[PDB]
């Protein structure tokens, strides 16, 4: 159940670590633009 | 506008992130659970103020999902950069919702580390310093974010196109990058406390 939560929190961490990738390297095309 | 699809980016980062705190919540009040009764220390108003900001993040997150569909519904028929502006107003506003919250989760933590071990390790001691640290940064990109927002809102009258549209972007980007590490931070601290109890 920790050793689940622990699963669960390392894996939100993954999909977030991958959203702030993409924004980042958008704000670097954005940055482009401007 | 290839900011209309990072909004939703930003915006998906932040319900990741509310997932984790609430994860770091259900850690907070199992550990409670065997050091306290509850009833004393600010703890029945720690939960109470949890679920009053939990509340507050899920009408800021549903607000947004709604705002963003619009933004996605009017990307051809111009007439837009003020959904655009609108929805940064939004997204800085669920920043500082979780902030709320990641500030409660953080004294929760102080609270029972207090109680249980000695906070002068070497592990406990950067942990402070780190918190103090990503609290004051993310203040201060707050503090820019509001003050970009006011300035890009005033220049919507005949603007024609910012840079502070882009320059808010960046702010609630890195915003979002500093909550992650105060996140980062409540998470391993859970784990010690953990380890020493359970």
């Amino acid at each position: 159940t920790w050793e689940x939560w622990d699963x669960a929190i390392a894996e939100y961490a993954x999909r977030i670590e991958x959203l702030i990738x993409a924004a980042q390297e958008q704000q670097e095309k954005n940055e482009x633009a401007l | 506008s290839g900011i209309v699809q990072q909004q939703n980016n930003l915006l998906r980062a932040i319900e990741a992130q509310q997932h984790l705190l609430q994860l770091t919540v259900w850690g907070i009040k199992q550990l409670q659970a065997r050091i306290l009764s509850g009833g004393s220390g600010g703890w029945m108003e720690w939960d109470r103020e949890i679920n009053n900001y939990t509340s507050l993040i899920h009408s800021l997150i549903e607000e947004s999902q709604n705002q963003q569909e619009k933004n996605e519904q009017e990307l051809l028929g111009g007439s837009g950069g003020s959904g655009i502006v609108q929805q940064q107003n939004n997204l800085l506003r669920a920043i500082e919702a979780q902030q709320h919250l990641l500030q409660l989760t953080v004294w929760g933590i102080k609270q029972l580390q207090a109680r249980i071990l000695s906070g002068g390790s070497g592990g406990w001691m950067e942990w402070d310093r780190e918190i103090n640290n990503y609290t004051s940064l993310i203040h201060s990109l707050i503090e820019e974010s509001q003050n970009q927002q006011e300035k890009n809102e005033q220049e919507l009258l005949g603007g024609s196109g910012g840079s502070g549209i882009v320059q808010q972007q960046n702010n609630l980007l890195r915003a979002i990058e500093a909550q992650q590490h105060l996140l980062q931070l409540t998470v391993w601290g859970i784990k010690q406390l953990q380890a020493r109890i359970l």
